[PDB]
């Protein structure tokens, strides 16, 4: 199968550089364009630039030529996008995508998020939102976790190590005036389960290496 | 560079309806247009290539038409999971360019929120802060409004709201509202109340608790 595997999230200071990678497999690397597509938070898709590794030709949207460099390693079937002199406008998800030269993008990588900031990383506090009579309606009860005061995005939240997915709402993070983020994750479960099933929210904040598994205890 | 204009940033449609999204090129691009679908947290997916061909594995309800400057993407019978942003793209001339996108939203009938309130946890109270959370679950339309009252006093400037994306099965929204207080302030008052207005509610719903209960 055709696969495009991108590198992990980057936090970078203004003025610095980062180099992102896109490892291709499952096809002849030198028969195709590898291009890059930028998506700033909440915004649309911007075509960034491309390389044709077969002959080395590059093509950039004019606004990105100044600070970006596209390269490719044929031996390892890997494309690279280097961003220099980083500014806040460079904070975005960058996807790599395969197409025939100047054609439709049929296979996409999962995206790499770049965050440009001078602020220090901060891990969240995780607090339970315990189920009670006041979170119960009919035969179901709501419970959750408050994930407070972290930077940068994202936190990942799961329930019972990913086993529990139905009835989960993990809300968009909100940027507070402090410059830190908070969010909450909630799940609705059968009230009949509260005494026998344990409910644990698994919170991952990679930038600060914070990992919390918070047991949410039911109230009588 | 060639400008691709999607004049509608938003489009609303019911499950089972036909919907069409337009895309206009600033010069003739013949048939060299592709259409992509992007759902929240996901990479774009190719749906239509060469203006009118369904890409491999794409469901039959998706089609495209057009050639020259005017292009149309069509869903013949919308399914609830089709909420997404749809983008056109040209590759007639370098560099490729994208349209600005059209967000497809799903219409449905009014559904009132289920409202629940959560006092501060003991863990948080230990650290000097008290956050109260009000949850509004599975409502439609999106315009639910939350006000906070502490000992029957309307709060201002100390709460924040977040809303989910439309649910891919039942097309509803959920909303969290968080009231952030100091522990000392929280300890000064008895009644903590979340009040909700919504088109599905004939009168405001109040969910409340007493501190320490």
């Amino acid at each position: 199968q055709v696969q495009l595997q991108q590198s992990g999230a980057e936090l970078a200071r203004p003025g610095a550089s980062v180099k992102l990678s896109c490892k291709a497999s499952g096809y002849t690397f030198t028969n195709y364009w590898m291009q890059w597509v930028k998506q700033r938070p909440g915004q649309g898709l911007e075509w960034f630039g491309a390389i044709y590794p077969g002959d080395g030709d590059t093509r950039y949207t004019q606004k990105f030529k100044g600070k970006a460099t596209l390269t490719a390693d044929k031996s390892s079937s890997t494309a690279y996008m280097q961003l220099s002199s980083l500014a806040s406008e460079d904070s975005a998800v960058y996807y790599c995508a395969r197409s025939l030269y100047l054609g439709a993008m049929d296979y996409w990588g999962q995206g790499t998020s770049v965050t440009v900031s001078s602020a220090s990383t901060k891990g969240p506090s995780v607090f339970p939102l315990a189920p009670s009579s006041k979170s119960t309606s009919g035969g179901t009860a709501a419970l959750g976790c408050l994930v407070k005061d972290y930077f940068p995005e994202p936190v990942t939240v799961s329930w019972n190590s990913g086993a529990l997915t139905s009835g989960v709402h993990t809300f968009p993070a909100v940027l507070q005036s402090s410059g830190l983020y908070s969010l909450s994750s909630v799940v609705t479960v059968p009230s009949s389960s509260l005494g026998t099933q344990t409910y644990i929210c698994n919170v991952n904040h990679k930038p600060s290496n914070t990992k919390v598994d918070k047991k949410v205890e039911p109230k009588s | 560079d060639i400008v691709m204009t999607q004049s509608h940033k938003f489009m609303s449609t019911s499950v089972g309806d036909r919907v069409s999204i337009t895309c206009k090129a600033s010069q003739d691009v013949t048939n060299d247009v592709a259409w992509y679908q992007q759902k929240p947290g996901q990479s774009p997916k190719l749906l239509i290539y060469s203006a009118s061909y369904r890409y491999t594995g794409v469901p039959d309800r998706f089609t495209g038409s057009g050639s020259g400057t005017d292009f149309i993407f069509t869903i013949s019978s919308v399914q609830a999971e089709d909420l997404a942003v749809y983008y056109c793209q040209q590759h007639y001339s370098a560099p490729p360019t994208f349209g600005g996108g059209t967000k497809l939203e799903i219409k449905r009938t009014v559904a009132a929120p289920s409202v629940f309130i959560f006092p501060p946890s003991d863990e948080q109270l230990k650290s000097g802060t008290a956050s109260v959370v009000c949850l509004l679950n599975n409502f439609y339309p999106r315009e639910a409004k939350v006000q906070w009252k502490v000992d029957n006093a309307l709060q201002s400037g100390n709460s924040q709201e977040s809303v989910t994306e439309q649910d891919s099965k039942d097309s509803t929204y959920s909303l969290s509202s968080t009231l952030t207080l100091s522990k000392a302030d929280y300890e000064k008052h008895k009644v903590y109340a979340c009040e909700v207005t919504h088109q599905g509610l004939s009168s405001p719903v109040t969910k409340s608790f007493n501190r320490g209960e």
